[PDB]
């Protein structure tokens, strides 16, 4: 059960500062050596640092040397990545792992990651438009009812329905990179048509680099 | 500072230590395993051993060691030497001939329980074990 | 001392197939197990040495799975030149044991046998013997029945036969079978026939010749 | 900088070997070292040692380095095993620790059977109309193969301006979905009888509309 | 550039000792952390291991074998021997020698299994003479033409001990050649016959001619095979 979770990403701008954290479980991480490495898109996977378990030995990559530092708190079960002077080419997924053993050999066990985005261009938040349901597109019977997520950027956008408590039948819809430079999705579900007017369905949408929360009710036409 | 228990699986003139048991890993093809075992038995231990690795020394020995693993393949149980042997006061060393990298260990007194472990040299695609053996001669 | 127990002893099968092979220690030998491929006529070449690792130069269709005492051998598509015996050994203790060996065979298609006949030569004749030889080339499976008519006697009890390995290319076989005779009784009958039964002929084939 | 080569796309039919390489100078000396990762999860140790699984991995992975090239081979491989893999070596005493570009293993489900695909069309909604702009949702889902067009008509007439249409993706039960979505003004919704979103598939042709005077 | 290879007489007789020398080329010996060990195969049966022996001289045997073995070592000519006292027919093996490792228990030992080996040589153990053999034609006729393809061959007859090789013209060709494995005659003699498939148009053109060796009689023939008359 080595459990590794990474925390810190978010969207800066070129030339900012960023510390991650990867807080591990699981197995005596005193005595292993860790990595951080990366995936950009359209990219593959490139190794960018690694530290002893003690600390006494610390590797960086050529294309990071001089702007990140590593460190580490055994005390705590926590590695850290310390990111400065950030370069649009940093825009990338942060996976911490495992060393096979105390140095820096290879990785074996890996977190889920934390998505670091370094642009100079501004975040907006997205707007949320509901698609109501009628008895237009009529889908054999039950009814089609979603809400729309327009105009947002940068990635990602979280949807859900019921705050969680319903899940059968919810179809988010992969984003489209307008023209503009900015995102939009679409979020769908499907019911019966006998519960339009009992059933209460509430769209959430939450973009986390804007900080924006709207919870969209869809009526009936 | 001449007498070392323990392996030297480097080729070249050590010099400054001399060991007791020597392999030279370069001598051996990627199908060969170096086996290595050294054993202590005296009723108080002033001993220094060590080891001469021409590769990467898995783990931080001495102040890591591996848990002897019988069967299996490799060791996987990473545990510290102070635990090992459960003795408060052990000088640790470390020098560098070359490319060859020493680390020892000093002990005094005696030992409580009987406990082995083991260090592993792992040079290009060879690997050599030294599996270390000290009794408590109760 | 650690009896080494190889299964299964043949195997057969088709070009392009998943193979895997077998073979349990008596005791634990840790990892140190090794896999050998033997043609005939070769010394065994080393395949895989601590039960995972492959040999140099070795094709990767072949791999190794280690445990305890319980260790496999796999191929993951055969190949025509893949036919050989293979061996397990440990290499853990004094003294080394073995396996008994997997004599694996590449299964093909049916094919009918070539028959040639070879009267015996005027050379062979000088001195006081007599050999025919009948010839089958280049067949599958290597099941076959040949028996030798001498002026419709059925002859039996002087002939024996030779089979060679199967083909590096296309898999089959072929087989000689020499009939002895002396010099006197060879000058007493007139037609030598061999008569071929094979999966791959429909009905029985029979070649034949008269002295002279 | 020491580098190790991948090709950068490999593609087979399920039950078949797949072979992926990696060739490298230093790989006759130092070991080789694979990684699966699936999209949207985290990569995965699947050879170590050159030739080595760890637990958990399947029968089917294995791997092989002879001279400067070390081959991950998947023998019987399906769906499930569509992934990016990427090798992987290092040397503490040349101080490199590198991946290998990557390969993008794709498995050719063959003789696959067809599905046609159904169509939602969204009005705009009385909230963004509210807002002097108007969106038309176009949402189609559940098709194979995942290769269409859309095409959008103004009551007769074809739309060469301000449309945006999604790239096909996988869905969960192997089936491929798309979106695209048409921006208008209000005075545009109203203007004209019937706006519609032409999908094809095959050459057979799905197609909804929807009338502003709701 | 390691290699081994066996030497020693092929045909021992019974209850005498049984003597074979591996000489090393491409390395030495003394310098080695390796074992060096000798290894039989009886035919039809499997393999079978003896012992090794280090640089020292130290040796290691098969437990149920040690009073009959005896194996020594010459660093200074890079060869190791093998003696095996008082043979029966149950020795008549290929043996091999090969480099390999040692033991579990040893305090430093090369743990390695046997990666360079001999070519191997054949030891019959009889009471039977030496005799070499008699080579006859299988002239190609019209009964062993299909195709248009011809086939002929040799006759290797009535020879002791195996074994023999067969060449034709002189290792030139290979293509489409067969060489059957020796039977043992009702008379306690081996015969052989190796056989190759030619395009039938160039007989009488191209001339074939079989190589066969049998070295425990000192025997060379270069045996023409053309058409009978
Ligand atoms: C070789 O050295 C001595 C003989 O000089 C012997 O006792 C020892 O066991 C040998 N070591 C080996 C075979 O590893």
């Amino acid at each position: 059960q080595v459990h590794l979770v990474e925390s810190g990403g978010g969207v800066v701008q070129p030339g900012r500062s960023l510390r991650l954290s990867c807080a591990a479980s699981g197995f005596t991480f005193r005595s292993y050596g860790m990595h951080w490495v990366r995936l950009a898109p359209g990219k593959g996977l490139e190794w960018v640092t690694a530290i002893w378990y003690d600390g006494s030995k610390k590797h960086f990559a050529d294309s990071v040397k001089g702007r990140f530092t590593i460190s580490r708190d055994n005390s705590k079960n926590t590695l850290y990545l310390q990111m400065s002077s950030l370069r649009v080419e940093d825009t990338a997924v942060y996976y911490c792992a495992r060393d096979f053993a105390h140095g820096a050999f290879y990785p074996v066990d890996w977190g889920r990651g934390t998505l670091v985005t370094v642009s100079s261009a501004s975040t907006k938040g997205p707007s949320v438009f509901p698609l109501a349901p009628s008895s237009k597109s009529t889908s054999g019977g039950t009814a089609a009812l979603g809400c729309l997520v327009k105009d947002y950027f940068p990635e990602p956008v979280t949807v859900s329905w019921n705050s969680g408590a319903l899940t059968s039948g919810v179809h988010t819809f992969p984003a489209v990179l307008q023209s503009s430079g900015l995102y939009s999705l679409s979020s769908v579900v499907t019911v019966p048509s006998s519960s339009l007017g009992t059933q209460t369905y509430i769209c959430n949408v939450n973009h986390k680099p804007s900080n924006t929360k709207v919870d969209k009710k869809v009526e009936p036409k | 500072k001449k007498v070392i228990h323990g392996c030297n699986f480097s080729s070249n003139v050590s010099s400054k230590y001399t060991f007791t048991d020597s392999l030279d890993i370069s001598l051996v093809d990627d199908s060969a395993h170096i086996s290595c075992n050294v054993h202590l038995s005296e009723p108080k231990y002033n001993h220094l051993v060590g080891l001469n690795c021409p590769g990467d020394i898995i783990p931080d020995c001495f102040f890591q060691v591996y848990q002897p693993e019988s069967e299996e393949l490799e060791p996987s149980n990473i545990v510290y030497l102070d635990s090992q042997i459960n003795i408060g006061d052990i000088e640790y060393y470390e020098d560098a001939e070359g490319d060859d990298k020493i680390k020892l260990f000093l002990i005094v007194g005696s030992v409580p329980k009987t406990t082995s472990f083991t260090c592993i040299c792992k040079k290009d695609k060879k690997s050599a074990y030294m599996t270390v053996t000290i009794d408590s001669a109760g | 001392d650690i009896q080494m127990t190889q299964s299964p002893a043949t195997l057969s099968a088709s070009v392009g197939d998943r193979v895997t092979i077998t073979c349990r220690a008596s005791q634990s030998i840790s990892s140190w197990l090794a896999w050998y491929q033997q043609k005939p006529g070769e010394a065994p070449k080393l395949l895989i040495y601590k039960a995972s690792s492959l040999q140099s130069g070795v094709p990767s269709r072949f791999s190794g799975s280690g445990s305890g005492t319980k260790f496999s051998l796999t191929i993951s598509s055969l190949q025509p030149d893949d036919f050989a015996t293979f061996y397990c050994q440990q290499y853990h203790s004094y003294p080394y044991t073995f396996g008994q060996g997997t004599k694996l065979e590449i299964k093909r298609t049916v094919a009918a046998p070539s028959v040639f006949i070879f009267p015996p030569s005027d050379e062979q004749l000088k001195s006081g013997t007599a050999s025919v030889v009948c010839l089958l080339n280049n067949f599958y499976p290597r099941e076959a029945k040949v028996q030798w008519k001498v002026d419709n006697a059925l002859q039996s009890g002087n002939s024996q036969e030779s089979v060679t390995e199967q083909d590096s290319k296309d898999s089959t076989y072929s087989l000689s079978s020499t009939l002895t005779l002396s010099k006197a009784d060879y000058e007493k009958h007139k037609v030598y026939a061999c008569e071929v039964t094979h999966q791959g002929l429909s009905s029985p084939v029979t070649k034949s010749f008269n002295r002279g | 900088s020491y580098e190790l080569t991948q090709p950068p796309s490999v593609s087979v039919s399920p039950g078949q070997t797949a072979r992926i390489t990696c060739s490298g100078d230093a790989l006759p000396k130092k070991h080789a070292y694979w990684y699966q990762q699936k999209s949207g999860q985290a990569p995965v140790l699947v050879i170590y040692d050159d030739s080595k699984r760890p637990s958990g991995i399947p029968e089917r992975f294995s791997g092989s380095s002879s001279g400067t090239m070390a081959t991950l081979s998947i023998s019987g491989a399906q769906v499930e095993d569509e992934a990016a893999y990427y090798c992987y070596s290092s040397d503490t005493s040349a101080n490199y620790w590198v991946f290998g570009g990557g390969t993008k293993l794709t498995v050719l489900v063959l003789g696959q059977p067809k599905a046609a695909p159904s169509v939602t069309l969204f009005p705009p909604s009385s909230e963004e109309l509210q807002a002097n702009k108007a969106t038309l949702v176009c949402l189609i889902s559940d098709f194979y193969p995942g290769a269409v067009t859309v095409a959008w008509k103004a009551d007769s007439s074809p739309v060469k301006a301000g449309v945006e249409t999604t790239t096909p993706s996988k869905q969960s039960n192997n089936k491929y979905a798309a979106s695209s979505y048409l921006s208008l003004t209000p005075e545009q919704w109203k203007s004209h009888r019937s706006y519609s979103c032409q999908v094809t598939h095959e050459g057979s042709t799905v197609e909804k509309t929807v009338a502003p005077t709701e």
